[PDB]
């Protein structure tokens, strides 16, 4: 029809965004770890 | 803590399912190496990256790129020689862009080896790659020869020369292609005695190979070799190979010489060019394959001005112009357009008189060609001959061709020239029109084919859109108004159609004063179809504001307000008011 | 009855907003990483 | 370049997304760690002190962060550099930002050398105590107990008097803070200063002009009583506590009631007997109902901590008639709060005294119209059970259980079925089988349907407690003879009992004794019983085995499927769909 074809498009959009969303989230997870890794390294270099 | 040891961090980033999160891990490997320092980057990071990594193309490419930059992060150039094992692993992988990124990184960190350790660790790497079982190593080694040769001892220069010689007589065509490509890059770092001793034999051997893929890439390196030899010994060694390459049975090789022809000419100077290279150009323009002919045709202007000036004109007339005379009526729509793009530049090279006598028939022939690229490429480069010949001597010699294919039987041809009329008026200028053209545009308006008339009214619109309301008012508007009122009633309708499309570019004053009185006079005509389009016409004008005279438009509009006439008039008056 | 057409729209708007926010948060995170890198290089020298 | 740990922070704070600045402040330790220690003290903290303004959550994150900066500024020797910015945050208008700044101040107080305590911390306490706006004074109140113990005697005196000036402030808003920190501050004071200055402030704040400050002082009273030695408690605390027990804000009388057992086991048993008992009686007769609620709510433990020598005497002489009139109270929360604890007085009065005096109160409590009073009386039954024996307990339960089970009303009979299982879980099965199972059977043939549903589901709970074989003994014979009944409703009730018992009794019991009976009812004249037989067979099916199912169940479901009754057909095939095919 005309109203149900748009709903599938909308669902497809939400599906794609969801996949990308997860990656980005657990990418930030690694980034913070890296700052922690650098923090610790700096802490050792002062000693 | 134990979970922040950068090695453990990189590991736990590498057990990710997603590849983008391992790619963004290896792309920031600079950070891991910098956090470990330089002692542990060598102690554990490089051993880790050398053997353990087996992943997709995208990751290994970034790993090669990163290893390319790790010189400072590894301890400086005294310790650079440890970046070699993992980049060596990467220089043999199956995916090709990773091999080539690793080779680029190796050539980059070559400069960081001091000659003493260059001989020690970097050259045995090139040896190992040049002798590997599977050929990918050998193509990488071909990449690695040129960079390290010059700054190494003379004995190992000889050894490297031997290993490269071995690579050029390889069994697999892939290795032979690689070496053939890198032949010029290697020749540039050799001493001249070794260029004649070692390079020119390998050059002739590759250019006389069984596969065409390698002959193709050896005639490529020919231009680098010819630039490294003096013009005297140049004839003996390079010219047998080059002449047999120009007559090779594979059109790919002949295409390569045609392509690098304007460069080969500058490489061998102007003497050997005059002797053997010009006839090779001639029979390359008469080549049996079309795609070679087009590549040669592109190189005519670049070739002509780059001639010995004394013999340049004599040789151009005697040797190159007949071949153009036949190339203008070639069969392939690509050779023709390729020569059409560049043949115009032959006009300042020959002079006004020689251009008139020998070049104008060729440009006028390629103007009447049916292909649109040939015609457009000819018109695009008209200033090139406009400055050599003059606007009068030029307009007077093409006008016959414009009128020739203006009165041509095929309606397609007439439409083709109405198409290019305004951009051919961009370079003819505001003047040097009028004459019998304006007459051509009017004869277009009286044409039988409707497409021609529609394109010609839409042509008058763009033709005053480039010269001005003043010019239109001076020369076009009278010829248009003269047509309104004549026996054949269809011409009155076409007059009003062009008046409609014409009012879209001229300010209110010029459109009002001269278009309204004769639109209304011809509107008083008995025929109903002419008045019908009169009403439809005043509708579209309207919009150009007339306000004070708009009303004076509404009153005769009500006077006219046979059923079709009334439909159009009522619709116009409703929309206008 | 196709009110679901508006709630799906609200979901798409929310997801796009979060994508924007997290991306330009990652920007600041990378900046912090570089800041620590620079501090470490200077502390490593002297 | 632009990677300078301060430039980075400025750019972080310029961003508009509030969560981004929040995540910037939350990880401020990274910025200082980049700066090091010299540049942290020199450059960062001035930038944070003078000029930083944002929404309350960011300010609170900053106050949090500053508490941990002791190491990031040079260890204890330099901790005082953290004091300027926190003081700004202790003067903010928002209560949670102030309270977290005070939190961080108390935290880093102990990381001060006493020299630094006198040099930088105590002057900040005085600054905050003498602020023009009450937020400063409220923040100052919380900072006294942490710096007093390690500072010279002269500064101890200064602090004592500044605190005195806070307790007498013109704003109730900071008198309240003083009353809050009163006990926390008296616990760090020498005994003669708590007799000398704490006690007078306690008496002044406990009789203040605002209900809030009075209740806060009587709160911080339980700490005060535990600091004097017993005799001193009387002269000092007891006039104030007595005055509180008759306060005019019912909130303060509630405060006295709720802290009561703590007050008796802080004040010592002697003076509890002297004063708390009469005040307890006056609290059980209190006008406002919530005071009576708290007073009854704390009866069992109050009497358990009385003087061991006079318990019985005092319990019988003065406490018990108050509970006898609290059983007949007006409020339902008073009744139920009493009912939750009136049980714990049987192990205290011993068997005979509990039988004579507690059983009337217990039964009358069971007669209350509440799903909360009655429930609370039956919930806690084992403490009085093991004090008065199972026989003498159930001696005085059946002439109450039966009175409700066979009651004229409709809600009453249902009300006591809900708590029939737990009454029978504890309190013996051998008790159950004599008289208490005839009521659980007569439940099932009640006119009203709700009682019948309650009893049918009750059966499952009883077989959960008592066992498969008890159900085999007493219930199933009486459930199957119900099937023989002329009224078809009871024949249906047999099916419902069989399927609620089919999920508890395992395969053997259900196959042998209930499948023959269920299959006989399939023949029944009334259509309702027949389609319910199909439904019950569908429910029983899963627990059965295949061989008996396909041999005896499936043919009877097939014979039901052609019934010229649409409902029997529907339900017989729904059964066959789930089971056979």
């Amino acid at each position: 029809m005309d109203w149900e074809v748009e709903r599938a498009e909308l669902q497809a959009r939400i599906a794609f965004l969801q996949g990308e969303r997860k990656g980005q989230e657990n990418l930030k997870k690694d980034l913070v770890r890296r700052i922690k890794m650098l923090e610790y390294a700096l802490k050792q270099e002062r000693a | 803590f134990d979970s922040l040891y950068p090695i453990a961090v990189l590991i736990d980033e590498l057990r990710n399912e997603d590849v983008q999160l391992r790619l963004n891990s290896i792309k920031k490997l600079s950070t891991i190496a910098l956090a470990l320092g330089v002692e542990r980057t060598r102690s554990e990071l490089l051993p880790f990256l050398t053997d353990t990594i087996y992943d997709e193309d995208e990751v290994l490419l970034a790993l090669a790129e990163q290893l390319g930059t790790f010189t400072t992060l590894v301890g400086g150039p005294e310790y650079v020689h440890c970046l070699l094992p993992p980049l060596e692993s990467l220089a043999t992988v199956e995916e090709t862009v990773v091999r080539d990124k690793a080779v680029e990184s190796l050539r980059a960190i070559s400069h960081e080896h001091s000659p003493s350790d260059l001989e020690a660790h970097f050259v045995p790497l090139v040896k190992r790659l040049a002798g590997g079982d599977w050929f990918t190593s050998r193509t990488s080694a071909c990449g690695l020869f040129s960079v390290c040769y010059p700054r190494v001892s003379s004995a190992v220069k000889a050894e490297l020369r031997q290993y490269f010689r071995n690579l050029c007589s390889d069994d697999t065509p892939m290795v032979r292609r690689a070496a053939a490509s890198k032949l010029g890059e290697f020749a540039k770092v050799l001493e001249l005695d070794n260029v004649k001793s070692e390079i020119i034999p390998m050059f002739s051997n590759l250019a006389s190979d069984e596969q065409d893929s390698v002959r193709l890439l050896a005639v490529e390196a020919c231009v680098n070799i010819a630039q490294l030899l003096p013009q005297e010994d140049l004839e003996a060694l390079v010219m047998p190979t080059l002449r047999q390459a120009a007559e090779d049975k594979s059109w790919r090789v002949r295409y390569m010489v045609a392509d690098k022809f304007t460069e080969l000419q500058k490489a061998v100077g102007p003497e050997i060019t005059k002797t053997d290279l010009v006839p090779a150009f001639q029979n390359l323009m008469k080549d049996c394959e079309a795609e070679v002919r087009a590549a040669a045709s592109h190189k005519v202007k670049e070739f002509c001005e780059n001639l010995s000036a004394d013999c340049r004109e004599n040789v151009i007339m005697s040797q190159i112009l007949p071949c153009i005379k036949e190339l203008v009526s070639d069969a392939n729509q690509h050779v023709k357009s390729a020569l059409a793009s560049v043949i115009m530049g032959l006009s300042p090279i020959l002079g006004k008189d020689n251009t008139i006598e020998h070049l104008l028939p060729l440009f006028l022939a390629q103007l009447k060609d049916e292909c649109p690229e040939v015609r457009l490429n000819i018109i695009s480069n008209l200033d090139c001959v406009n400055e050599v010949i003059g606007i009068r001597q030029l307009s007077q010699s093409l006008l016959p061709a414009i009128v020739e294919l203006a009165e041509d039987a095929k309606w397609r041809v007439r439409l083709a020239i109405i198409e290019y009329m305004p951009l051919l008026a961009g370079q003819l200028g505001v003047e040097f029109f009028d004459e019998k053209l304006n007459s051509l545009c009017m004869a277009w308006l009286v044409d039988h084919v409707y497409a021609i008339r529609e394109a010609a009214t839409s042509n008058l619109k763009k033709l005053v859109e480039k010269f001005g309301k003043e010019w239109a008012h001076a020369t076009i508007i009278p010829k248009v108004l003269a047509m309104s009122g004549d026996p054949n009633y269809l011409h009155r309708m076409t007059t009003l159609f062009c008046i409609n499309v014409l009012s879209e570019v001229c300010g209110q004053d010029i459109t009002t004063k001269h278009m309204l009185p004769t639109v209304l006079r011809m509107a008083g005509d008995p025929v109903a179809n002419v008045r019908f389009n009169v009403a439809k016409s005043l509708q579209k004008i309207g919009p150009i504001l007339d306000n004070s005279t708009l009303q004076s438009e509404v009153k005769p509009i009500l006077e006219k307000l046979d059923v079709d006439v009334k439909y159009f008039a009522q619709e116009a008056l409703t929309v206008l008011s």
